[PDB]
């Protein structure tokens, strides 16, 4: 499921904001 | 509405041409504990020992800034700041600097980051999400119409407050621009395709983002996701979307409007624009006045175990805050 997919990904904790 | 606004761009605009200085020192404020992390400043729970109030104190160093060109961006963060006011953002109390660091005080918000809520539940129902995205539909036809492009929303931005309702906090790259720009700034899950393809912007990218944080409330996941942002910058102009099949027909078709790659097609930056997003179906129920003096019924309060308790948000790691014998970016920093 998609779901479970996001859950196994690397980006599921506190995303941070692109700079350079 | 037009009326309330005229109003409210001529209280912000007395304030954007004076903007208010050092309205603090550090030593009023008791350090408590750190609430939140930044990549060059945290966020940390203090209390003024002369009123006995709780706020949340914004610390960034001088340095970090310089090193990262991020000086204009928090030269903005400030001046816009201090001269907004309205029920869904946070409020800068006070501010000052010293030889070290750049200070903003704000009123501390008790109940957490929609991040937490959000992942711990999973996701929200369409009511519950709906909900949250009508107090962001107005804080961002007050915020366009002042001429400004907040640029970072996100759950982690929005905090939830003891009567259930939103908080926008992080400033950092919020604009006043009259007319397009070209910063390559935002997170990646939330950036525009045309932020991502160099083309230059305006306020549309706003309404990008809210498609895309109204899709992660009621799916629990962003409608982009890879490992690597590449890959997510792939995702995203792609113009491709699959919606889970839980969402309603108005959810999908709400979507598919501000999900528009296409910013001539795209809800919000039409002939209409906010209205177009207002009067949409799935709105239909919202009743907009109601939703603005916080009179309708929030479906979730989070529970604060009185003043100054920080349960709902992370721990983190006391790092020591340290100033310098010298002053350190003083031209750099001088309007702040
Ligand atoms: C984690 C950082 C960065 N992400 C948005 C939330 N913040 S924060 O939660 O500290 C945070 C930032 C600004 C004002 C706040 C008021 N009250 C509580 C928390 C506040």
């Amino acid at each position: 499921t998609t779901y479970a997919d996001f859950i196994a990904s690397g980006r599921t904790g506190r995303r941070n904001a692109i700079h350079d | 509405v037009k009326e309330f606004l005229a109003k409210a761009k001529e209280d912000f605009l007395k304030k954007w041409e004076n903007p208010a200085q050092n309205t603090a020192h550090l030593d009023q404020f008791e350090r408590i504990k750190t609430l939140g992390t930044g990549s060059f400043g945290r966020v940390m729970l203090v209390k003024h020992m002369e009123t006995g109030n709780h706020y949340a104190m914004k610390i960034l160093d001088k340095q970090k800034v310089v090193k990262l060109k991020q000086i204009e961006h928090t030269l903005n963060e400030k001046r816009i700041l201090q001269a907004v006011n309205f029920p869904f953002l946070v409020k800068l109390e006070f501010s000052f600097k010293d030889n070290s660091n750049l200070y903003m005080v704000m009123e501390y918000v008790a109940g957490g980051e929609m991040f937490s809520h959000l992942r711990r539940i999973g996701r929200f129902s369409e009511p519950h999400a709906r909900f949250y995205a009508a107090q962001i539909v107005l804080t961002f036809e007050y915020l366009h119409s002042l001429d400004l492009i907040y640029r970072d929303l996100k759950p982690e931005n929005l905090l939830i407050d003891q009567q259930g309702y939103i908080q926008v906090t992080d400033f950092g790259f919020a604009k006043r621009v009259k007319g397009r720009t070209w910063t390559l700034c935002g997170t990646p899950e939330y950036l525009a395709p045309e932020i991502i393809l160099s083309k230059g912007y305006n306020k549309a990218v706003d309404w990008w983002a809210l498609g895309v944080l109204i899709y992660e409330m009621a799916a629990g996941y962003p409608p982009f996701f890879a490992d690597q942002p590449i890959q997510i910058y792939e995702k995203i102009v792609s113009g491709k979307v699959r919606f889970p099949s839980h969402f309603s027909s108005d959810l999908k078709d709400l979507l598919r409007n501000l999900l528009q790659v296409d910013l001539t097609k795209r809800f919000g930056n039409l002939k209409d624009g906010v209205n177009d997003i207002k009067n949409h179906k799935w709105f239909a129920t919202t009743d907009w006045i109601a939703i603005y003096q916080r009179k309708v019924e929030a479906p979730f309060i989070p529970k604060f175990k009185g003043p100054g308790d920080t349960s709902n948000f992370d721990d983190y790691e006391e790092e020591e805050i340290r100033v310098s014998i010298n002053e350190k970016c003083g031209k750099e920093f001088s309007e702040f």
